[PDB]
């Protein structure tokens, strides 16, 4: 089995970040994405990083997310500033090994 | 015949080194290969997962996902 | 003592062929890895280029199916 | 860019097949696809194979229409069986080289 | 083009490489061997130098 | 890249009219000297055998004349 | 009908359990092929070798080491 | 809601047979194990006894090749 | 025990085979192999094949006796091609089962 | 490249020892076997281990040496005793990975 | 005669899990359900019990 | 080891009239006490039925009379 890693929790009126760490399985990491929750509701992509690194995301954070990785280390970021209090959700990095999917606990962000 | 027998002697000698000598690179690169490019037929397995399965997942994202979608903003009727 | 030259002779030819054959493989091997260091340069790109653009494809998809869903909310409750 | 020029449908009431032909690259074959779409609405895939033998099909053409490959000509087989009133619709297969997609034809099935 | 001058590449650093691998090979035992004949051949030649005092004392 | 291939070439071609030549150069040496003493040897042979035979031909007067 | 609605909703909770609790064992023990047998059969290929050249060693140690010794002592001729 | 149990009576149901018919594959794989299990007894051992009395003719071979071969230093010399 | 009815030998000057067929064990080949002798003399081995497709020979058959395998009918092939003077001796094909080894008849060749 | 090491050298007028270890590819050992060289004159077998430990030896030797193995230092041992100034030679351990075999440095033994 | 033995083992077992696995699944819920059916019903019982006395105040 | 097999089969029998039956033996408990509280609760429900809707039949006479 393998196993995720989730942080970044935080509240503004605006300062905040998020991060997705893994403790096993390593850079082993094909198309791996992210996903956001709204309350009560279903869920659906973010923002995706793969191996070469290319960038490309969901229409509504055109202009809005920066995402980057780190190989070795294993924790990729995002770049989240200038906030509208409505895209707040539940959010929860994923992971796909071997073909199989793997998620993790899942967190929130929120603006208001 | 003593240097001529003699130098027959000592010129065996050298070829016989070579013929380790041309044998020892042809033993470590041909192990070149029974793990550089069997691992790298690896990979290929690896990475062909994921093309299995973003196409199962889109299976469901992009057909039920909008059989009943579009239908239920069939609000125009 | 001799003719034992002579036997000594062919040890110095025979292992010139040995030294002639062999090489002749080394040559071979070479181009049996440049020339698929070729191919395993392609596959790659091909292969995860038909990837680069199935994730622009998994999101943008999903937008028709975010950016409209946000609208049967309105009534349905 | 790939001259699919796919054919195979019918407009009748009893066992069709789509078959979308090659005319370069003879298993050139990354994923590739299928197409459908009902008048008056976009577009939508029916059942997709990739080059290693998996298939997978969406809830709908379960159990009546079936898709496999045959390499030794470059013509994806979807043979349409059992075709139930709701499969009239309008097809057309897909195909992806050097990244950038090729489209063609197609044609509409029509039966009741 | 690249692929053009690369085919030569390979091509004639091959045909370099045999020219400096046997001549290297032709030339130096050949050179051993010579210097040795020269010594095995130009001791002995003193032998006829020796004799011929030898056979002009006695005739 | 393609380029520095091509500025190759050109040192390459000077490598061989450098030290390839030179060791061609030798090779006309070597065989050149070679028949030099090749020759010699057998010439030098026949030098000493007329006089080492001739020791054995003109020394046999020091024992049959002794018997006088 | 609200403890019968309420039934049916936990009884569905434990059986989608079941699908990861018996789809746990299932990926554990397939994995239990894809390396204990196949380097399993990577050890057979490593003995494999020896019955090579065994077969090679003596192939000089047999014929040839009795070509000439039962030669060389034909002393009763 | 009053069909609400209708739409929840097969998922009852449904995620009976995703239990009924994957522990059947569970069935499957054990023997699909436990025969081959047996058939990898027998092939290290028929494979290895054609090795342990092949050493014991790569040298009892050479018994005569060295009990007798003693003897022709006494002439050769 | 293996009944090695061995045959295919004969007694002439211009092409030869050895064949050794079987009796049980359709590729039941473990190590297995060939003996020849000169009169007066005890045995000796003439080439010997294993089951991988590996072959060996001994100096003075090489050029002229081939040895190949065909598992769909267990029976080795070792060709007499060649026949030289020399060749006149005394045959026998072998094998070896639960490490007891079983032998046969063989035959006599004499090419002169 | 795999490597051996040789040990055991010693003179009497009766107790004496050989030892030939290796320091890589431990333990990863089909047949390896062990010679002797008489002064001058050509190598031979003297004794054997093998991957089940079984026990056979040179004709010479029957009733005279026991040999044992350790499958973790990677040491095998020759019991040596009531020698007969005879047997005296040059002895040099031998063993076979991969199908290739690898000598080592060589030893003598000798009892006068 | 051992795999005739052995033949048994591996069949029987298996029916014999075959049997914990059922009746074990067989008896639980069902009891689980049983116990709320007995606590459903049995509180609502009393709802008759409590309207036969309202039923007579009035009547 | 055949014969430990062979030790099994006869407490694995044992095994099967234990817990295998007092399985088996509890299933007649609970179909038995089903069919008695679901029969039951139709009776139930009876009983409930012609008191619950007396009651609307019985009351009804605590308004319409209040008018005289």
């Amino acid at each position: 089995e393998v196993q995720l890693q989730e942080s970044g929790g935080g509240l503004v009126y605006d300062s905040l970040r998020l991060s997705c760490a893994s403790s096993r399985s390593i850079d082993g990491i094909n198309i791996m994405r992210w996903y956001r929750q709204a309350p009560g509701k279903q869920r659906g992509m973010v923002a995706v990083v793969t191996g070469w690194g290319s960038t490309n995301y969901v229409d509504s954070v055109k202009g809005r997310f920066i995402i980057s990785r780190d190989s070795a280390k294993d924790t990729v970021y995002l770049q989240m500033n200038n906030l509208k209090p409505e895209d707040t959700a539940v959010y929860s990095c994923n992971a796909i090994y071997r073909g199989s999917e793997y998620w993790g606990q899942g967190t929130q962000v929120t603006v208001s | 015949l003593a240097k001529s027998a003699v130098a027959q002697e000592k010129a065996l000698k050298r070829a016989e080194e070579r013929a380790q000598q041309l044998r020892a690179r042809l033993d470590a690169m041909q192990e070149a290969q029974d793990q550089v490019r069997r691992d790298h037929e690896a990979k290929i397995a690896e990475l062909q997962a994921t093309i299995e399965r973003l196409t199962s997942e889109a299976a469901l994202a992009e057909g039920a996902l909008e059989a009943a979608r579009r239908d239920r903003s069939r609000l125009q009727m």
